[PDB]
RNA sequence: GUCGGAUUUCCAACGGGGCCUUUCCUUCUGGCUAACCUUGAGUCCUUGUGGCUCUUGGCGAACCA
């Protein structure tokens, strides 16, 4: 039910490489060792990116097929996500919240920062753990960026990439808006390489 | 030496497996001293839905042991001479009817004479020389059973193209269905 | 020890089947086992179910759809009589709609209407639904 | 639910859950839908097409959430090989 | 899971599915039989037999390539012992146990597992005792044990 | 692992399982074909051995016993079955 | 169909019985039916070893002791 189209390209593949996303943790949950690849005789272990992507393209069509796209919540208090959140949100129109996640933003009507989303994105699902545990609490669908390390409880469509490093992070993040995209129309045809930089989405700091 | 090879009855096919027999052992030293003392009671044809048929034969079961030490060949030529017949070697094993619950008299009914060993003999020979690595019956959603025997990889080239027919001889033998497979 | 087989047969598809998996490994297996699945199947409580040959007393597969609340084992295969039938499945089933008490007769194993119908009864093995 | 005049008669008959089946209930808040995009040749989701599963609330608090969507979407044409039926 | 103690180990034998012999071996029935009675004329237990078998003469299981058990091989040709082997080494235990017991009289211990052994004798023996491999007055005491490993 | 198969095993999770529990026991033995130079003769000497295999001939050891597996002489040839 | 119930054909259901599948009650000797023939006879209609009953000896299936 996709076109040969979007099997990974051998440019995308350079560009996950290049940022290591490739590297994941130390350990691995039960939950996520079918994800695993190998492991490196120093005790790393190696991420399927073929399955990587596939699990970006499934969250793209899932982000895609929300009627507003204003719903769509990125969350992230990690720093790097706090960054890359911010572009996913201004080139996809979804609503984000970077930084701190105010309790109850998903319960209480009460307060001011009171949304109602249709699906919740989280960079780390261990540090931004409160905002997939209240989630829970209203039927709304998490899709997490999870390392092989990271708790897939209330998590559905996890990506496996690497949490640790800013490159894998960013990298991720701008492919998952870039998929977007491509699906809305925004981004006419396929062989059109984005015209914007991944970079933009990196974690600096002066 | 038709009349000679089997034991007390005279049919088409049995005379001329027999006659075949004689021709083969009239064409070597060692065969002729091997399959002259093999005799074997009777002969059955059951057929496949490819198109060709199959030739069981029924052999004494002491005579089995030696059977099988030139069963390779013997199917080899009889398979060469007799064409479009797949030919098969099973033992006569005769089996006993489980005691009633008012059955009289009978001697401690032996394992070997029961209605299991016996099928699963049948299974055994079915497909000499190949050897069985494991069952396994399936239960369907419509009440079926099918019965998987699973084959080993040292002599799949001397059965492959016999499969079907054991599908076909087994079903009208024992009345169950069976599959085979091979472990990748 | 290992007193009964059936017991821990129905004990592991319960559990499974509460933890939400889809197959279970049943072990050993009997004569017993494969008719009160197949009981169980022919009302369809479960899907399919293979039986693994290894000589000593086989394995089984047993594959569920999720139909099952529970399935069990009474357990001293306690006589019944004919018009008794009435009091067990008053007790065990949550529904005189549904639900089966499956005996063992001299008849064959199976479930209770069945019994109903072919007029005979026996012992009490467990019950499903 | 029927009955004698051959009738429906409940207030609903309600959401199975799609990794589980089984039923979904009114208070479970933790419970999911999910709706996947059904897409063109040009590569464009369409507005108003879904291949949509549900989820029990159990699954997702026991962390198999995941792993049940993979095998969903997989067997329903979604993906291809993520998910192994052998481990 | 384990009379007498604690521990719930499993550990043992396991048995390959195949029922008949191996491709990779060539010996006939008789030499294997002639084998295992020449072994035990020597005077072996059918376990030291089957072990010497499987070890130096390539012999997978006594009862795949002989259709018969390494037992019923020397029953056959009369060199069953008059005691089952497994009761016999028992005794033999308890024999042992209870001669540093006539030296140590205070070993606790050693009395607490003496009477373990001496009822797992009794255990095993009424077994025997029942399915008549041993005869129906059979009795294991003290004394008549001496005497019997002696 | 909420779905997977069970009567088809991956041969790799399955050569990992202890003797016992795997889809059907059966043992992670195996038999050697062995010759010491000096005889040009082969025995066959299971993996575990437990009794020290001497030659047919020559009194030589051919291994000792050890724990769980066989320890074969030094300068010894060997083949698996 | 019928002058409220009626039974045949079409059809499933659901139970029961007896067989054929290597395979269920086994006989032994004396009495009683019909069936196979030996055998010449009789009544009928297609010119009949066709159908229905006889006269001595048995095969097989029920039957009683
Ligand atoms: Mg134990
Ligand atoms: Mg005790
Ligand atoms: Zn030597």
């Amino acid at each position: 039910s996709l076109p040969a189209t979007f099997d990974l390209t051998p440019e995308d593949a350079q560009l996950l490489l290049a940022a290591n996303t490739h590297l994941g943790a130390r350990n691995v949950q039960v939950h996520q060792e079918p994800y695993v690849f190998n492991a490196r005789p120093d005790g790393v272990h190696v991420i399927n990116v073929g399955k990587t992507w596939e699990k970006l393209v499934l969250a793209a069509r899932i982000i895609a097929a929300i009627p507003n796209p204003e719903d769509v919540v990125a969350i992230s208090s990690r720093t790097f996500g706090q960054r890359a959140v911010l572009k996913f949100a201004a080139h996809t129109g979804a609503t984000p919240i970077a930084g701190r996640f105010t309790p109850g933003s998903f319960t209480n009507y009460i307060t001011r920062s009171f949304k109602e989303p249709r699906l919740v994105i989280v960079t780390d699902p261990r540090s931004d753990a409160q905002a997939i545990k209240e989630a829970s609490y209203v039927n709304i669908p998490v899709i997490a960026l999870t390392d092989l390390d990271s708790p897939s409880e209330f998590v559905d469509v996890a990506i496996p990439c690497n949490n640790r490093g800013k490159h894998s992070i960013g990298l991720i993040w701008y492919l998952l808006a870039r998929e977007v995209l491509r699906l809305r129309g925004a981004l006419v045809d396929r062989t059109q390489p984005w015209s914007i930089m991944p970079d933009l989405y990196f974690y600096r700091f002066p | 030496p038709q009349a000679k090879i089997l034991s007390q009855a005279p049919t088409e096919l049995e005379l001329q497996v027999a006659q075949a027999f004689v021709e083969l052992e009239n064409s070597s030293p060692e065969l002729k001293a091997e399959l002259r003392p093999l005799q074997f009671k009777s002969i059955r044809e059951i057929d496949v839905a490819g198109g060709k048929k199959a030739l069981a034969i029924f052999v004494p079961v002491p005579s089995l042991a030696g059977f099988h030490k030139v069963q390779t060949k013997l199917t080899r030529e009889l398979e060469k001479k007799f064409q479009d017949r797949h030919v098969i070697f099973l033992a006569e094993r005769r089996i006993l009817p489980k005691p009633s619950r008012t059955s009289r008299q009978v001697q401690k009914r032996p394992r070997s004479r029961t209605l299991t060993a016996v099928h699963d003999k049948i299974l055994e020979d079915l497909v000499f020389p190949t050897e069985i690595v494991g069952k396994r019956v399936r239960y369907l959603v419509g009440g079926n059973k099918i019965q998987k025997v699973l084959l080993d990889s040292k002599d799949v080239q001397q059965i492959d193209y016999k499969l079907e027919s054991f599908q076909a001889v087994y079903n009208k033998l024992t009345g169950k269905q069976i599959v085979f497979e091979i472990p990748s | 020890t290992r007193s009964s087989v059936l017991a821990d047969a129905l004990n592991a598809i319960n559990n499974a089947e509460k933890t939400g998996k889809r197959q279970v490994l049943i072990r050993p297996s009997s004569k017993v086992i494969i008719k009160f699945l197949q009981v169980m199947q022919k009302h369809g409580y479960i899907g399919e179910f293979e039986y693994i040959d290894d000589h000593r007393s086989g394995k089984i597969v047993v594959q569920l759809n999720g139909r099952l609340n529970k399935c069990g084992v009474i357990s001293p295969r306690f006589n019944v009589k004919i018009g008794d039938i009435e009091k067990w499945t008053a007790n065990l089933l949550p529904a005189r709609q549904f639900g089966y008490v499956i005996l063992t007769t001299s008849a064959g194993i199976m479930d209770h209407e069945e019994a109903r119908r072919k007029h005979v009864s026996g012992k009490i093995l467990g019950f499903v639904y | 639910m029927e009955n004698d005049k051959g009738q429906l008669v409940e207030l609903y008959v309600p959401r199975k859950c799609s990794a589980t089946n089984r039923i979904i209930k009114a208070d479970d808040h933790a419970s999911v839908q999910i709706n996947v995009a059904k897409v063109d040749e040009e590569g464009r989701a369409i507005p108003g097409e879904y291949v949509t599963y549900a989820l029990s609330g159990y699954v997702r608090s026991r962390g198999e959430s995941d792993d049940s969507l993979n095998r969903l979407a997989q067997n329903d044409g979604l993906l291809k090989n993520v998910w192994s039926y052998s481990r | 899971g384990r009379m007498h103690s604690a521990g719930k180990g499993i550990s043992s034998s396991a048995i390959p599915y195949s029922r008949n012999a191996p491709a990779w071996f060539k010996l006939s029935s008789e030499s294997v039989i002639e084998q295992i009675v020449k072994y035990a004329r020597k005077g072996l237990t059918p376990s030291q037999i089957g072990v010497l078998l499987r070890d130096a003469h390539g012999v997978t299981q006594a009862r795949v390539i002989t259709g018969n058990k390494i037992m019923r091989i020397l029953k056959s040709n009369g060199l069953a012992p008059e005691i089952p082997e497994d009761l016999y080494y028992l005794i033999k235990k308890a024999v042992s146990v209870r001669k540093h017991l006539e030296r140590n009289r205070k070993d606790k211990d050693a009395k607490f597992r003496l009477i373990l052994i001496e009822s797992r004798i009794h255990r095993l023996a009424r077994y025997y005792r029942t399915v008549a491999v041993l005869p129906p007055n059979w009795k294991y005491e003290s004394a008549t044990a001496s005497a019997l490993v002696n | 692992v909420l779905v997977q198969d069970l009567l088809h095993p991956t041969a790799a999770s399955e050569a990992r399982k202890h003797k016992l529990k795997t889809l059907v026991q059966g043992p992670r033995s195996y038999f050697l074909d062995v010759k010491c130079p000096g005889c040009l003769n082969i025995t066959t000497v299971f993996s575990h051995a437990q009794t020290a295999v001497t030659c047919e001939s020559c009194s030589t050891i051919l291994c000792t016993p050890t724990g769980g597996k066989a320890k074969l002489s030094e300068g010894t040839s060997f083949r698996r079955k």
